[PDB]
């Protein structure tokens, strides 16, 4: 009920080979054409690829810059809230993109910077012009 | 298989079962209780055993009964019925034996047998054994028919039947004990030597052989489970199926290639959008970089908007480059995944070139086994007789296979050189017309109660007919002969001064250079004690080789087997002979095969004897007057000598049962 080895025989193809006398040759030949077809598609895409692979030479290494090493500080001097409200003016609710620009405040002390110095800094009023655009 | 049951196997009968024939002969037993048919079975294959342990003498009914024992020897009328059943159909007391009880003084009834082929010799020999007078009519100047040995000096090589196929369940296992038959053994290993003349490596041999075999069972799949049978309202032959499974396999190899390269590209352009997004990520890493550093070259002190700008743009480089790096590693996990997808290419071709002329060699000797091109063989039925093939291994006959028929012809009147041109049968009797084949004007008229026709199926297909039947044979027979196949295969026997070949190998092959010539002298045979080599021409080559000269055929021989063993390493043969069987008027071919559109049933149809019409309209319908034996008759043992003599035996039994009556049906 099964082919003896890794040979494949089942109805749907045998009628395609028996449809006429040349069905065999016409069924393998356009398969050969569809083979060399995509093959030239390959070598084409390879050759386009190597071009911009050349465009990526050197990596970004000249544009990398040393990472800042710091320890998180408990309190605030006056500058990093002036930094903070500007950062949320450009950014809003993305906090690890604020915690980084301040840099001496890790992630979670930026969010309790959203409910205390507030109507003083008028934060929900600066939050919706990051929402307008 | 031993015991009283080993006789049942060796005699081609079941042990625990009861055949349809003995059912017809012993209906009381088969319809009766289980126990009585059990004891009958025992009695049957027991007397079988006694005949099989000493085939060299007749065993009488008084020879068996005393060697049975209770409660089996209790019922004598039954053991008489079984013994008188078996000798009648030739299961016991057949072939060549010395009969203790001299024959009847006067014969009863008359039959003439057409042709001295082994089937005719068996029929006539046992009909004489039954107390009938028989005469045999041969067109040839010799007996044996399609068993023909060439004998010159010490050089014997058979151009006809050569090997016995197994001794297990072979009727000729007993005749090999009856006549002096030294049965040697062929050796299965065949080296294949290419057209260059040097052998094919072993790995290629194994590869192509298992591939071949698996194409065969592929065809079997096509017939049985897919019912791929008719095409264009015409039956399919295993040649056509072989080429369609070959085509399907090549097709697959292609579409798995395409399935492979499709996914190498479809992971490859999935690298495109990514490193395009890398180039137009990088350029803005640059733009934003000089933005940041031009911001940081504003020198302190600063108002918090400028410090904001430098530290914000600093984060904008320090979250941008990370989305360069992580997808330099996402890139980095794509682009090195194309060289192992390259490193596992599917096979370039399903099958290559030179190996096709090897697998063509296998196809060739398949066309040899069946004596016909694979284009002609019925796909469904060509192997139908494979279930009945014997056990043990194939044995050659070194002193020649003609020793058995000449042994049978002892004691019978064979009239040689008389060719039957007309067979004439009606309700009152039969008369056949013969012609002396040397002086063709001399005509002979024989009259008898029945005729048995051993004529090879080729001569029955002959048109315009070589043997006329009056009245003509009925349509159901003539069309069965028309649709039956008759093949052709031929042998070239070459006789040298001594052996330049390997004595260890009994047979060695040579691959042809094209599909068309694949049957042309593809294998050679060293089976004989003299410096005899013989090469086989088969397939569609055999039909073309007959009408060309002998010296060019031996020329192609010596040409082939020079490059095999070296140019000077061969002599040129003392004398050679080639067979042409299809050109033989008393053969018109080699042996039969089931053709596309034919089946095993046709064999059955060709066994059925022919009754004439009533002589006077209004008369009781007459007795069957015309019977048929030969290899083309026995269904599940066709195209063999054992099948032939089996047919002859059974219709000796049928002739006898009709004109001598059956006293074993009480
Ligand atoms: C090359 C070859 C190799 C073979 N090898 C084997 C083998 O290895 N093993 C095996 O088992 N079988 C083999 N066979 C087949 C086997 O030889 C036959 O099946 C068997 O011998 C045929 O016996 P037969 O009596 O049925 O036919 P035949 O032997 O042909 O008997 C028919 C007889 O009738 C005679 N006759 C024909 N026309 C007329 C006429 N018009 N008037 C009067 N008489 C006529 C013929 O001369 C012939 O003698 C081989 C056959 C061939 C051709
Ligand atoms: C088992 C492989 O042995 C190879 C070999 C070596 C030497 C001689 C022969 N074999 C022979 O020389 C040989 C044996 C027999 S029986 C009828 C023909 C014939 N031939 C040519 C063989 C192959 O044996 C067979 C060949 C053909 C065959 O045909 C199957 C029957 C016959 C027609 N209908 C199905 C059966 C066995």
């Amino acid at each position: 009920r099964k082919p003896p080895k890794g040979m494949f025989l089942s109805q749907e193809d045998v009628e395609a080979v028996s449809a006429n006398a040349t069905a065999a040759t016409t069924v393998l030949r356009q398969l050969d054409m569809e083979l060399v077809s995509v093959k030239r598609q390959i070598q084409n895409i390879k050759q386009t690829n190597s071009a911009l692979k050349e465009k990526l030479d050197g990596g970004i290494e000249p544009y990398r810059l040393p990472e800042v090493i710091q320890k998180c500080n408990a309190r605030w001097t006056t500058e990093e809230q002036l930094l903070a409200v500007q950062a949320i003016r450009k950014y809003g609710r993305d906090f690890q993109a604020i915690s980084d620009v301040i840099g001496n405040k890790s992630v979670v002390q930026v969010k309790n910077f959203f409910v205390n110095y507030r109507r003083r800094f008028n934060i929900d009023e600066v939050l919706q012009e990051w929402e307008a655009e | 298989p031993s015991g009283v049951e080993g006789a049942a196997f060796q005699s081609r009968l079941p042990h625990d079962r009861m055949t349809s024939q003995e059912a017809a002969c012993f209906p009381d037993i088969i319809s009766g209780p289980q126990q009585t048919q059990k004891v009958f079975l025992f009695i049957r294959n027991r007397t079988l055993q006694l005949w099989l342990d000493n085939p060299k003498i007749q065993l009488t009914f008084e020879a068996t009964l005393q060697q049975l024992e209770a409660p089996y020897n209790s019922d004598t009328v039954l053991v008489h019925r079984v013994h008188s059943y078996l000798e009648r159909h030739g299961l016991i007391n057949f072939g060549i034996y010395k009969r203790i009880k001299p024959l009847p003084t006067k014969k009863t009834g008359k039959v003439i047998i057409i042709g001295s082929g082994v089937s005719g010799l068996a029929a006539a020999r046992q009909l004489q054994s039954f107390g009938m007078d028989v005469t045999l009519l041969e067109a040839r100047d010799r007996v044996g028919g399609r068993v023909a040995t060439f004998r010159k000096g010490n050089y014997v090589a058979d151009l006809g039947a050569m090997v016995v196929t197994g001794l297990g369940g072979n009727p000729m296992a007993v005749v090999s004990k009856q006549v002096n038959m030294e049965l040697a053994k062929i050796k299965q290993k065949c080296p294949l030597y290419e057209a260059n003349g040097q052998a094919v490596p072993k790995e290629k041999d194994e590869m192509v052989e298992q591939e071949f075999n698996r194409l065969l069972e592929a065809t079997s799949y096509l017939s049985h489970q897919l019912d791929f049978n008719v095409l264009n309202n015409k039956p399919v032959s295993l040649g056509q199926a072989l080429e369609v499974v070959i085509q399907l396999q090549e097709k697959h190899v292609k579409d798995e290639q395409i399935e492979h390269w499709k996914k190498i590209v479809k992971t490859q352009e999935e690298l495109k959008e990514l490193l395009n997004k890398m180039v137009n990520l990088k350029e803005k890493i640059k733009e934003l970089h000089q933005q940041y550093k031009e911001a940081s070259e504003v020198k302190p002190p600063r108002d918090i908007t400028a410090e904001f700008l430098v530290k914000s743009k600093h984060r904008d480089l320090t979250a941008l480059c990370k989305e360069y790096d992580e997808l330099a590693e996402t890139q980095g996990k794509l682009e090195e995944k194309l060289q192992e997808l390259e490193a596992n290419p599917p096979s370039d071709v399903y099958l290559s070139s030179r190996d096709r002329q090897i697998l063509d060699w296998h196809f060739a000797n398949l066309e040899f086994a069946n004596a016909t091109p694979l284009s002609t063989l019925s796909l469904k039925h060509w192997d139908q007789d494979d279930d009945f093939e014997f056990t043990g291994s194939h044995l050659t006959v070194r002193n020649g296979y003609s020793c058995v028929p000449v042994a049978l012809a002892e004691g019978l009147d064979i009239k040689l050189n008389t060719a039957v041109r007309q067979v004439r049968y009606t309700a009152s009797g039969c008369e056949v017309i013969a012609v002396n084949t040397r002086s063709t004007s001399q005509t002979f008229i024989y009259k008898c109660d029945a005729v048995l026709c051993t004529l090879p199926l080729g001569v029955l297909k002959q048109q315009p007919p070589a043997v006329q039947f009056v009245p003509p044979l009925p349509e159901w027979k003539t069309s069965a002969v028309q649709r039956m196949g008759f093949g052709n295969l031929n042998k070239v026997v070459l006789c040298f001064d001594r052996v330049f070949w390997d004595p260890s190998v009994n047979l060695f092959g040579h691959v042809g250079s094209t599909t068309a010539s694949r049957g042309e002298l593809f294998l050679f045979w060293n089976l004989y004690k003299a410096p005899i080599l013989l090469a086989l021409v088969a397939g569609e080559a055999a039909g073309i080789m007959e009408n060309i000269s002998d010296d060019v055929i031996v020329g192609r021989c010596l040409a082939i087997l020079k490059g095999i063993f070296g140019s000077s390493a061969v002599p040129q043969p003392k004398e050679t002979v080639v067979s042409r069987w299809r050109a033989d008027p008393w053969a018109r071919g080699s042996y039969s095969y089931v053709a596309a559109g034919s089946s095993g049933n046709d064999y059955d149809l060709m066994a059925q004897p022919i009754t004439p019409g009533p002589s006077i309209p209004g008369a009781p319908q007459p007795i069957p007057r015309l019977f048929f034996a030969g290899e083309h008759t026995i269904r599940n043992y066709p195209a063999t000598v054992h099948g032939a003599l089996l047919s002859g035996l059974r219709e000796a039994g049928r002739i006898a049962d009709q004109f001598l009556g059956a006293m074993y049906t009480l």
